[PDB]
């Protein structure tokens, strides 16, 4: 437990020269002790799966994970919490290598099985709908998209905090199907939304004299890692809109959060 | 969290209700709000949602045209003006700030 904490605390700080070795240490310590078919073999691969994604070594990658899942399957059960948790990892690294149609069944299965264990209102449960949601947009399959959207927003709004990064997440990956869509303004708003508990966090409820980014853009106009990147959205969007001084604000704004959409996965 | 239901009640095919949803000990304009229901035999099930304004709301395919979310911030109030009735809605109705209904109150009681 200790050793899978440490190698997450390197992977985190992205230090791979010590991650790696520790961990390819730790898989052949492992395999000595019980064998290859073991799930502390597995969760030690599945941790390593992840540093070789961070690298872009997505080949090594697939092939670890895969192993994980057999492994997996063969010791816990194919309805475990850690198979879902595997596949989870197999559908981000497919979807993110733009081979939605082969995530697709694997975020399927997870979600079936995350339902049937954890409860189908689950902050897992929303994590994984967020996934299949964002895997099924890029298919172009929006009938289902906004629905999954809502569901999983719904979760992570009560179950968690509504001031939770996975909430702000969840809001530009709707926003961002609305975008494929032409929705600009149900867009527009999303990021408003993301922008306005954002600045109630630091300087409470908006009045006339604490309005956020946004009114201050708009009146130009007249006359956290996941709010930067709202930053940039709505950015964007007003420079697409052709409102340059508002878009020029938020762009200035979105420099100094920092010291056009991305497809946020949840792992 | 506090989730209080009203404005239900007994009304003839096509006519008009308007639930009311209290709240307390939680930043309401911070939340989406959830519309579900429950026949006798039947599970519960999601009807409406509301954004944190106005701006984004969505229905059940069978509610839609007939049914419209709205909600005062100031107040703390949620609100689902039910017109044209039929009796498939006939149900008990409650909010929630997700669908399947966690942190719903009693509710209230729609008759057709």
């Amino acid at each position: 437990r200790t050793l899978h904490n440490l190698v997450i605390q390197y992977a985190s700080q992205g230090r791979y020269e010590v991650a790696v070795p520790l961990c390819k240490q730790a898989l052949e310590d492992l395999e000595k002790t019980s064998g290859h078919d073991h799930p502390d073999v597995a969760t030690m691969l599945n941790i390593l799966a992840l540093v070789y994604r961070d690298q872009n070594k997505y080949k090594d990658a697939a092939n670890l994970l895969n192993d994980a899942l057999a492994i997996r399957e063969k010791t816990l059960g194919r309805d475990h919490p850690a198979v879902a948790a595997t596949l989870n990892n197999l559908a981000v690294l497919y979807g993110k290598r733009g081979k939605y149609k082969e995530a697709e069944p694997l975020c399927k299965r997870a979600l079936e099985i995350r339902e049937k264990v954890l409860g189908k209102d689950h902050p897992d449960v929303a994590k994984q709908l967020n996934n299949l949601a964002l895997l099924c947009q890029n298919q172009g399959k929006y009938e289902e998209v906004e629905y999954y959207y809502q569901r999983a927003l719904g979760i992570y709004q009560t179950k968690l905090g509504p001031d939770d990064p996975n909430v702000a997440k969840t809001k530009n990956n709707l926003a961002s199907c609305y975008l494929k869509q032409g929705k600009f303004k149900q867009a527009e708003t999303l990021y408003k939304e993301i922008l306005t508990r954002a600045h109630e966090r630091e300087f409470g409820s908006v009045d006339d004299e604490n309005k956020p980014i946004w009114m201050h853009a708009e009146e130009r106009e007249e006359c956290s890692p996941t709010v930067t990147t709202t930053l940039k959205n709505l950015g964007a969007l007003y420079r697409r809109q052709g409102k340059f001084e508002a878009a020029e604000t938020l762009e200035e704004a979105a420099m100094r959060s920092r010291k056009p959409t991305e497809d946020i996965y949840l792992e | 969290v506090q989730l209080q239901e009203s404005g239900g009640g007994l009304v003839q095919p096509g006519g008009s209700l308007r639930l009311s949803c209290a709240a307390s000990g939680f930043a309401f304009s911070s939340y989406w709000m959830y519309w579900v229901r429950q026949a006798p035999e039947k599970g519960l099930e999601w009807v409406s949602t509301i954004n944190t304004g106005g701006g984004i709301t969505y229905y059940k395919d069978s509610v839609k045209g007939r049914f419209t979310v709205s909600r005062d911030n100031a107040k703390n109030t949620l609100y689902l003006q039910m017109n044209s009735l039929k009796p498939e809605d006939a149900a008990q109705y409650y909010c929630a700030t997700d669908m399947s209904g966690t942190y719903r109150g009693q509710g209230t009681q729609v008759t057709v």
